[PDB]
């Protein structure tokens, strides 16, 4: 959690592209 | 992607030992000298 | 008059990055050549240590080994009936470029480095679709070559298949009995019933969905990422002289490419001696075999240049002048002859005989009206 009640996306790192997890 | 395109080139130039991906070969099939070797290693300028 | 097109063996991909391949289906052929979307046949390895000092022999039941149909095995009906499957479910089309089997993108892959042998392929473009798969009549003259193979070959093969069944099980560990474990050793070998992964994969602009046969998995499936514990195995001659280094390199090669393919994280090889005696059982990760091979202490320096990012430049370009050439509705061979190994060569199908039979071959009738009904609701 961050300090916003916002869910964090997990960013991983495909190729050289960065993709979000929600 | 031609976007990525641009990204890859642009990596390439700057950085030669790219983990997961190939290096940009000369024409020669030899890599491309990129400015991260230039001051590491034996042929980098910081050993001599 | 036919068009002919030679690419050059040179060729190499220049951004053949790959997106991290996802199982978006699975299938396993029974004996009778059908398939089902179930993991009925996927196996589970085990293996432990002290098995190999049992010094056991791996051409126990040799005489009364079985083979499936060639052309049977090659055709792609697995992955249309797959297709066909997400297809209805999802109601919209994929935007799938390549369809393919794991072996072909193999040979395809490890052709510059292992050209001792030799191949032809036809490739159907159907619906914006390129399908793929072995040629008939070529198939055909391979099995007529087959048949003069000794029973020395013959026994290496099905010392294979009995290490692959000697080191898997038909369930889970936890869920396999005894009787299932021990009667390995008695148990028949053949190749038609397998099981396979339905996966997509992604190289530059290029979406290919590949049917990779999985030998086992480590432990359990995993239903988030199926592909992070699948694993195989293979059979090897042992290692006592710098060219016993040179073949089982050669061979790791071809294997790494394999498993690279489809994703397989880890590899396995069972050593065995001239007597087909189990020897060593060894391990190694798919993405440390690159390094591992260019830091041998024994020939630190063999060449200048790595194989296997050349291997994978190569396997780019492949695939990306497969999508270029080939247009809508065209069939087109590729036969690499070992005599030349220069280039390859792409020719086009002018007949229409062998045209629709190598269609049908490919595309069964009812996967035909199956697209067709989705072209009308299209």
């Amino acid at each position: 959690v961050c300090e916003c009640g916002n869910t964090q996306p997990v960013v991983r790192k495909d190729g050289m592209k960065l993709w979000g997890t929600w | 992607e031609v976007e990525q395109l641009l990204q890859f080139h642009v990596a390439t130039y700057m950085d030669n030992d790219i983990a997961g991906q190939p290096q940009a070969l000369q024409k020669s099939g030899r890599p491309v000298k990129a400015i991260r070797a230039r001051l590491k290693g034996k042929e980098g300028r910081l050993r001599g | 008059m036919s068009k002919e097109k030679i690419l050059p063996l040179a060729a190499r991909s220049k951004k053949a990055m790959l997106r991290q391949p996802k199982q978006v289906a699975y299938f396993s052929r029974d004996l009778n050549y059908k398939t089902h979307p179930d993991r009925s046949n996927l196996s589970y390895y085990y293996l432990p240590d002290g098995d190999i000092d049992n010094s056991i022999d791996l051409s126990v039941g040799s005489k009364h080994f079985l083979l499936g149909d060639s052309v049977e095995l090659s055709k792609l009906d697995p992955i249309l009936l797959a297709l066909k499957e997400i297809e209805k479910e999802s109601g919209a089309k994929t935007k799938d470029r390549i369809i393919t089997w794991r072996g072909i993108m193999r040979k395809l892959l490890t052709l510059p480095y292992d050209s001792e042998e030799d191949f032809v392929l036809d490739v159907v473009s159907f619906d914006g679709q390129l399908f793929i798969q072995f040629n008939v009549p070529y198939l055909k003259s391979k099995d007529v070559q087959k048949q003069g193979d000794t029973e020395f070959h013959k026994k290496l093969q099905f010392s294979g298949y009995k290490f692959e069944k000697m080191a898997t099980l038909p369930k889970p560990w936890p869920e396999c009995t005894r009787k299932e474990i021990d009667s390995r050793a008695k148990s028949k070998c053949n190749n038609i019933e397998q099981y396979g992964a339905i996966v997509r994969t992604g190289i530059s602009r290029i979406k290919i969905l590949i049917g990779g046969a999985v030998a086992c998995t480590a432990d359990y499936y995993d239903e988030n990422d199926p592909l992070s514990r699948y694993i195989e195995l293979k059979t090897t001659r042992t290692i006592n002289q710098y060219k016993d280094m040179i073949a089982f390199e050669k061979k790791l090669f071809r294997t790494w490419a394999q498993c690279f393919l489809l994703g397989i994280p880890k590899i396995i090889y069972g050593f065995r001696d001239d007597n087909c005696i189990l020897r060593t059982v060894e391990e190694f990760s798919t993405n440390d075999i690159p390094l591992m091979v260019k830091n041998n202490p024994l020939n630190e320096q063999p060449k200048k240049e790595n194989c296997y990012m050349s291997s994978i430049n190569f396997y780019g370009a492949v695939v990306e002048w497969l999508n270029e050439s080939v247009k809508d509705d065209q069939v087109w061979k590729l036969s690499y002859a070992k005599r030349n190994r220069q280039y390859l060569v792409l020719k086009e199908v002018t007949d229409e005989n062998e045209k629709q039979q190598i269609v049908d071959s490919a595309i069964p009738a009812w996967f035909k009206e199956w697209r067709s009904e989705l072209r009308n609701s299209e």
